[PDB]
DNA sequence: TCTTCACTAGCATAACAATGAG
DNA sequence: ACTCATTGTTATGCTAGTGAAG
């Protein structure tokens, strides 16, 4: 709608981006190749710190926003599906131990 | 200031440094580095994974401790 | 086709984290 | 107040490659 409101979202989503990639601890480069594998298109570490950074096109940045929406929504996932999994381990090695 | 956060070689780089230097004194931190280095090339995935997941929270709190840190390097 | 102009995704590589003796 | 090594994460100088308007 206008050039105001879009970089004003979008300066704060790639905030939002950088916090979730630290919390589930990609890096850079980690998130070039991801998105590079799930949609079949590279993306260098380059062009991740580029956007980090808001130092791209406009067009470019809202290009890319629906993949790392999409990117992000995967990797919390398999974050959540990882932590479950480890936990359940836990909870099976410590009765078997306990019990044998 | 607020220091860079230490990646995972840092991490176990730090960890070993301190014993060898216990251990055998007057041996210079550079003899030091490259044994470290020739070192952790030679670790499995295995064993690197605690190092690995240590960095990741160092990176996480640093985050959470100064929001709003950017890396801002002096270029040649 | 050749010349500037201006962007452009990526390739390289330096900067800086820890440590403390030269 | 340096230099010194090391690996790995980040920023960015520097492209070779790509058109647009003269």
């Amino acid at each position: 709608m206008d050039m105001k409101a879009l970089q004003k979202e979008l300066e704060q989503f790639a905030k939002l981006l950088k916090q979730k990639r630290i919390t589930l601890g990609y890096t850079q480069a980690d998130v070039g190749l991801t998105l590079g594998v799930l949609f079949g298109k590279v993306f260098s570490q380059t062009t991740i710190s580029r956007f980090e950074a808001l130092q791209l096109s406009l067009k470019n940045m809202s290009k890319l926003r629906p993949l790392l929406e999409k990117w992000v929504e995967e990797a919390d996932n398999n974050e959540n599906l990882q932590e479950i999994s480890k936990s359940e381990t836990l909870v099976q090695a410590r009765k078997r131990k306990r019990t044998s | 200031r607020v220091k860079r956060p230490m990646n995972a070689f840092m991490v176990w780089s730090r960890g070993q440094r301190r014993k060898m230097a216990q251990e055998n004194p007057k041996m210079h931190n550079s003899e030091i580095s490259k044994r470290l280095g020739a070192e952790w090339k030679l670790l499995s995935e295995t064993e690197k994974r605690p190092f690995i997941d240590e960095a990741k929270r160092l990176r996480a709190l640093h985050m959470k401790e100064h929001p709003d840190y950017k890396y801002r390097p002096r270029r040649k």
